[PDB]
């Protein structure tokens, strides 16, 4: 996206432009928490082991 | 579908094309909108 | 609204700041044939600085 501010996207365009721009933003940080809650499960197995 | 409204007027030359979601003009402001989510076609004809 | 203006090749860039803009005249008024805008929201014109 242009920029990573939500309230630059929705304010600064049409609600047709802004939702192809929001939806880029909340999957880019759905695929950080993938990242994250996915190493937070290995890493505690070798705590447990 | 279930049912149709046909709404049927007459607009001049220079506003025939801002009938459409997300237009802006004369007779876009101030009479006639259409929201995003609205399904239908434009049909226009020449009465001159 | 000036009478006389200048060609495609050379043009005369007007740098306009430092004032209170008025877009009545491009949005609540059309006297004008087209309006076409591309990454700026047409009814967001008055709300963006």
């Amino acid at each position: 996206a242009i920029s990573s501010v939500l309230n630059d996207i929705f304010s600064r365009l049409d609600p047709p432009e802004a939702e192809v721009q929001i939806d880029r933003l909340i999957t880019g940080r759905l695929q950080s928490l993938q990242t994250y809650v996915t190493q937070q499960l290995i890493r505690a197995a070798e705590i447990r082991a | 579908f279930t049912n149709v409204y046909a709404d049927s007027f007459v607009i001049r030359g220079d506003e025939v094309r801002q009938i459409a979601p997300g237009q802006t003009g004369n007779i876009a402001d101030y009479n006639y909108k259409l929201p995003d989510d609205f399904t239908g076609c434009v049909i226009a004809w020449n009465s001159n | 609204n000036a009478t006389r203006f200048a060609s495609v090749y050379a043009w005369n860039r007007k740098r306009i700041s430092n004032c209170v803009a008025d877009y009545s005249v491009l949005y609540n008024l059309a006297p004008f044939f087209t309006f076409k805008c591309y990454g700026v929201s047409p009814t967001k014109l008055n709300d963006l600085c």
